[PDB]
């Protein structure tokens, strides 16, 4: 699962130094496993260059990791995910809303339902709006409430909408105390200017180190069972060159050096959100195939008759004394070929 | 003798699950009351 999970790390960061080319000095917040879930999955009913270019710009070699690994991996990756953990919500799941018209392989359904959990829905698309309510309100229940309205807009033609969601709830292993938050305190958000945030405070033994390399500090806070955070913070004016090394031989490297010792630790308490329009994007990363008028998804309905057209991911994430709450979702649409 | 973390300025964040070694989410706060 490791080699996994590392080239699926360093999507995320390449994909996530995409964004800091889009939308710069903002906000960035997303889930990379949701992201490359989805896509793992459009891949799946893919065949020939459509599907090879899928699971490339997800960043696997096909050498190293044939297709069926790849699949394997996938599945088993979710299926852990999953798993019950005391004292911890962890749930990724998705959805397939299939147009009433279309001619699905009941091959693809049964192995979509059985191996990745997948929720089918017969859909009539021919009601545009109304199945773009059904589709947010399916998103919206399964993050608990906590991704509102993620299609904004559903072109007349859909016939097939696919959506990924992952829902995270956790309690820090050690949680701050709310009568030691400072109620007013100051943000730095660039050179001269700050905003004032609630800044929870707490004297504890955790994990961290000062990367002298990168010259950022890198501190971690555990959740109570099989998750943790990590918080990176660059030195004035290094954010970008700090940016520019993340990767997972970092990561790993950063897994061999954080030491355990006490702290005079003050972190915010605060919400963000992100959207992302990710068509574009992913056409550029080298998935060109499946929105062309020959893509190839002969995997998924026995005419073939689809395309990609949209993609869009929204995420969400609140930190406060008690622990962490975030979630996100993925959005596939695909048209007539 | 302690040294002070303060998450005062931009700083990124990663969730991971131990486990199978999954980023589970990935972000930059630059403004964390923004919009
Ligand atoms: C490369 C990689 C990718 C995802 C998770 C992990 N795990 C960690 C990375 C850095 C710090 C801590 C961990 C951990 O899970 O303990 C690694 C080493």
């Amino acid at each position: 699962l490791y080699k996994m999970s590392s080239i699926n790390a360093d999507f995320a960061f390449n994909l996530y130094r995409r964004f800091t080319v889009e939308t710069p000095d903002k906000n960035i917040f997303f889930s990379p496993v949701s992201i490359s879930a989805a896509l793992v999955m459009l891949s799946f009913g893919a065949c020939c260059s459509t599907q090879t270019e899928i699971v490339e710009t997800l960043g696997f070699n096909l050498t190293d990791t044939p297709m069926v690994e790849i699949q394997h991996g996938f599945q088993h990756l979710i299926c852990s995910l999953n798993f019950p953990k005391k004292e911890l919500e962890l749930q990724i799941g998705n959805a397939l809303f299939i147009g009433k018209h279309l001619k699905p392989l009941a091959k693809f359904l049964n192995d979509v339902k059985t191996l990745y959990e997948t929720e089918v829905f017969s859909t009539d698309f021919s009601n545009i709006s109304a199945a773009k309510q059904e589709i947010n309100s399916h998103v919206e229940m399964q993050t608990k409430g906590k991704v509102v309205g993620l299609i904004q807009d559903l072109k007349p033609n859909t016939i097939m909408v696919l959506v990924n969601y992952i829902h995270f709830k956790a309690q820090w292993a050690n949680p701050f105390d709310p009568s030691k938050t400072e109620d007013s305190s100051s943000f730095l958000i660039d050179k001269t200017t700050t905003v004032q945030v609630p800044m929870m405070h707490q004297m504890e033994q955790y994990y961290h180190l000062v990367d002298m390399e990168l010259n950022c500090t890198v501190l971690q806070m555990d959740y109570s069972k099989n998750a943790l955070a990590l918080f990176v913070l660059p030195k004035e004016g290094q954010m970008e060159s700090v940016e520019a090394a993340m990767s997972s031989k970092t990561l790993k490297k950063w897994n061999r050096l954080l030491q355990k010792g006490w702290v005079d630790l003050f972190v915010p308490k605060f919400s963000i959100s992100a959207t992302y329009d990710l068509g574009a994007t992913l056409l550029k990363m080298g998935i060109q195939h499946a929105y062309s008028e020959n893509a190839d998804f002969s995997g998924l309905t026995e005419d073939n008759g689809l395309k990609l057209s949209n993609a869009a991911h929204k995420a969400v994430l609140h930190i406060g004394e008690k622990g962490t709450e975030a979630a996100g979702a993925m959005f596939l649409e695909a048209i007539p070929r | 003798l302690h040294p002070i973390i303060q998450i005062d300025r931009s700083f990124m964040l990663l969730i991971l699950e131990r486990s199978t070694r999954s980023i589970l989410f990935l972000g930059k706060v630059v403004n964390p009351t923004e919009a």
